[PDB]
């Protein structure tokens, strides 16, 4: 696709789980069943603004799940809840 | 016939080893076991993959596997006991 610098796909959204965090836990599981009904609102965003770029949801279990769905990016040591934009909106300065 | 006439002392021997082992397994049963990273402190949590540092340079990560293991010489049951307080009486590894 155009616009974005990967393959991408509109069919679902992708799941980045940091290398720390073991996926098939009960927390993860459990924040990964009631996530999967954001890919309704991610497809519907789109569809109002096609010009629109990557919709992410960082949980605070440690997961990303951000729409359109593409692979990810040595080892990885990426983890959604030290980014600068999870920071600034889990608290004030 | 050296060996013929110690063996009063062998029995006492073994048998105070064989007691030895049954407390070292009434007290250390099952608790010598224990994660591949030092920061899970059960099973249920010590799966997956972690990131280890080499050496412990932050700068020198790399990515290893957890496994709940145990003890190479544990006191889970007696026999078990037996072979880890014979191996201390031989004043072999005991520190450890
Ligand atoms: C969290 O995980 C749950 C377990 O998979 C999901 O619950 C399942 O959702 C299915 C999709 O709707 C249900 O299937 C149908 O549900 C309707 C609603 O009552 C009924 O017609 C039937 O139960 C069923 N239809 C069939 C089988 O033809 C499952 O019943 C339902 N429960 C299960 C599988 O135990 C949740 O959807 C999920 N949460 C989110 C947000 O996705």
């Amino acid at each position: 696709d155009a616009n974005f610098g990967r393959q991408i796909s509109y069919q679902h959204a992708a799941v980045h789980i940091p290398t720390d965090i073991y996926e098939g836990s009960t927390i993860v599981l459990n924040e990964l069943n009631w996530t999967s009904a954001l890919d309704e609102v991610f497809k519907k965003n789109r569809e109002e603004d096609p010009s629109l770029l990557w919709q992410v949801f960082g949980s605070a279990t440690g997961l990303a799940r951000y729409y359109p769905a593409s692979p990810w990016v040595k080892i990885d040591l990426y983890d959604v809840r030290r980014r600068p934009w999870y920071i600034q909106g889990a608290a004030s300065p | 016939v050296a060996i013929r006439t110690i063996g009063n002392i062998m029995i006492v021997t073994t048998l105070l080893q064989f007691m030895f082992a049954c407390i070292g397994v009434q007290l250390f049963k099952g608790k010598f076991y224990r994660c591949t990273d030092e920061a899970k402190s059960n099973p249920e949590e010590c799966r997956g993959l972690f990131i280890l540092y080499k050496d412990g340079d932050v700068d020198s990560p790399v990515v290893r596997e957890r496994i709940w293991q145990n003890s190479d010489f544990n006191f889970d049951n007696v026999l078990s006991a037996m072979m880890a307080l014979f191996t201390v009486s031989t004043f072999e590894g005991w520190p450890a």
